[PDB]
């Protein structure tokens, strides 16, 4: 996708990570194992719910259309009104339909970025002391318990 | 040693589409479509519907004598004419402007009769009755005929001081032949003529037989106005006239709605009312029908408009 993270370089998602979207798993001589990262995570849930929020709001208001009787000889009132609700219903089912199919796409590249951005944070923080496995891992030059674990985890890593 | 960032992926079955792809596999989405209605008529959050079963809005309005059950006035959200009403004008004729008298009678959200000229003020027969309605007639008008072979010009008036539109009715007969047109009116010659401030119409008859009708041969032209407050309505007439009796006070705003359909109807409230069912939401859309009303969502004509929350779900097995 877009920012070539989720299903990019980082093929598959985790089944163990159930606390959020994203996060760090670590291996180390005590061992290995995974958690969600709060900060981007919860950010991210502000964000879509917010846009969730806005889309029901903006989209809600109800059209009426009343089916009004004509007679014999109002054919043409008849067909006139008609084009006004087939167009008032097509455009708004059209609106309706592209909304989502647009911000559908955006929302998932958001996700994709955020995973982008959070990888970037922590190949930043390790500096020389780590090399890319080119797969979203990075392989420590130094060894790393879980007290080192989490200094990269909160972003407090020494030697950036 | 290493660590690794990664995300999310789990047994959700749920998919989105996008401009550039469909079906894209997501772990978390929002159904912003709502499709389900309690298929009943009820009670919005403007009231119960009057719901019309034997008896069509003219009916109603022109008091045909199978309506009596609606002469003590209602008030209503919308209204409902069953396909079995089929009480509307009894006595073969038809209705000036149907169409907008239905409407603006609709649009309101109540009705209470109100007597305009009293048995009292004519000069002449008044319960003129016919075998076509129930061998009665309609308790909006009286059709006045001769007393003691005499038909003297009946001119009667009424001022409107109930600080209300009064909405009235009226008619023209036309006897199917000279004798019984002499035989009611005592004339073939004759002028009615139904005034105001404002309308001034005049009518004639035109004696001759029509194809039958509720086996009759003769007819009765239907009309009606809006007597507005304070103007004063003056009828006059040396025959054929069917003279306004009882008129209607209309008051406030309904949703304005007719519904032509036998859906049943239940002891229920909802917020959004159409003509398959009704239902509750606080889903931006729905595709139930393009006529609901009510507190309502947007109607949208599709199956489904499911938004992503979620990242791409993406199975590592
Ligand atoms: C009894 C008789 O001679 N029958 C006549 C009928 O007579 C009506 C006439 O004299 C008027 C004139 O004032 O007075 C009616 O009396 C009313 C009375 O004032 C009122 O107090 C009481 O409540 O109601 C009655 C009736 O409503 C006399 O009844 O006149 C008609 C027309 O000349 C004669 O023709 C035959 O009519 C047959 C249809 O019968 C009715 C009907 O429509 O059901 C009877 C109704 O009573 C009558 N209504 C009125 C107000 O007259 C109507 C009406 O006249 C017609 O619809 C007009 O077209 O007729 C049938 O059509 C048959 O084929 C005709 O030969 C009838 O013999
Ligand atoms: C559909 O909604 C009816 C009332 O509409 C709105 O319902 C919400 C509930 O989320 C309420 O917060 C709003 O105040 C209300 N809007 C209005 C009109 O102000 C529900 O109607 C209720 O029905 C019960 C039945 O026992 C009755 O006791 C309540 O008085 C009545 N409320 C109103 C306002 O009439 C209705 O139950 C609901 N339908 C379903 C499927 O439950
Ligand atoms: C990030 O994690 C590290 C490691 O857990 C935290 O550092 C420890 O902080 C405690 C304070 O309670 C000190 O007593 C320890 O000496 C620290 N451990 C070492 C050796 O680094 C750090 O506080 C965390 N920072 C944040 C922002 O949560
Ligand atoms: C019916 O007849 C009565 C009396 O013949 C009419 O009443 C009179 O009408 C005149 C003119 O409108 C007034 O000047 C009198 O004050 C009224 N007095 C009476 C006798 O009531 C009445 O208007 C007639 N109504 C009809 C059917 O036209
Ligand atoms: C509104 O949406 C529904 C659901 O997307 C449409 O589809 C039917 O839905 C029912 C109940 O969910 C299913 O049992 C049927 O199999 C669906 N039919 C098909 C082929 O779509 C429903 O058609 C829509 N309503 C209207 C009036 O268009
Ligand atoms: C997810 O699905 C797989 C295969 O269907 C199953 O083995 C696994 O137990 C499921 N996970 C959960 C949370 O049940």
């Amino acid at each position: 996708g877009l920012f070539g993270a989720i299903a990019g370089f980082i093929e598959g998602g985790w089944p163990g990570l159930v606390a959020g979207w994203y996060g760090f798993q670590h291996s180390n001589d005590q061992g290995v194992g995974m958690a969600a990262d709060s900060d981007s995570t919860q950010k991210a849930i502000d964000k879509i719910t917010s846009k969730v929020n806005n889309i029901v709001d903006k989209m809600n208001k109800q059209y009426g259309i009343i089916d009004h009787e004509f007679s014999e000889i109002e054919t043409r009132l008849n067909m006139i009104n008609n084009k006004i609700d087939d167009q008032i219903q097509d455009i708004w089912t059209y609106n309706a339909e592209l909304l989502v199919l647009l911000e559908n796409q955006k929302t998932l590249d958001e996700h994709d970025a955020n995973v982008n951005n959070l990888y970037n944070k922590v190949k930043r923080a390790l500096g020389s002391n780590a090399m890319e496995d080119g797969k979203g891992c990075f392989e420590l030059y130094h060894k790393c318990d879980d007290q080192c674990m989490e200094t990269i985890r909160n972003g407090t890593y020494n030697r950036r | 040693d290493k660590i690794c960032i990664g995300y999310q992926s789990t047994n959700s079955t749920e998919t989105v589409d996008t401009l550039t792809e469909t079906n894209v596999p997501v772990t978390h989405a929002k159904e912003l479509l709502h499709t389900s209605h309690n298929g009943m008529l009820c009670a919005t959050n403007l009231g119960h519907p009057l719901i019309l079963d034997t008896c069509t809005i003219e009916g109603l309005i022109y008091g045909n004598p199978s309506c009596d059950l609606l002469l003590g006035g209602r008030e209503w959200s919308y209204i409902v004419e069953r396909p079995s009403a089929v009480n509307g004008m009894c006595y073969p004729g038809n209705v000036e402007n149907l169409e907008e008298l239905r409407s603006l009678f609709s649009s309101a959200s109540s009705y209470q009769r109100i007597q305009i000229f009293p048995d009292t003020i004519w000069n002449v027969s008044y319960s003129g009755t016919s075998s076509a309605c129930s061998d009665s007639f309609y308790r909006s008008m009286r059709w006045l005929t001769q007393k003691n072979n005499a038909y003297p010009i009946q001119d009667a008036q009424y001022t409107n001081n109930r600080g209300k539109s009064i909405l009235f009715m009226w008619g023209i007969n036309h006897p199917p032949t000279d004798t019984v047109q002499t035989n009611l009116y005592t004339r073939t010659d004759t002028t009615t003529s139904v005034t105001t401030e404002d309308i001034n119409r005049t009518f004639k008859p035109v004696i001759g037989p029509r194809p039958l009708v509720n086996g009759l041969h003769g007819r009765i032209d239907y009309y009606w106005s809006v007597l507005k407050p304070g103007q004063t309505l003056r009828v006059r007439s040396n025959g054929n006239l069917i003279a306004p009796w009882y008129g209607h006070i209309l008051s406030g705003e309904s949703h304005g709605r007719i519904l032509k359909t036998d859906l049943n109807s239940g002891n229920c409230v909802v917020q959004c009312q159409t003509e398959r069912g009704g239902l509750n939401t606080t889903l931006p859309f729905h595709n139930v029908s393009k006529y609901a009303f009510g507190n309502c969502p947007k109607y949208v004509g599709v199956k489904s408009l499911k938004l992503a929350v979620g990242l791409r779900n993406v199975p590592a097995r």
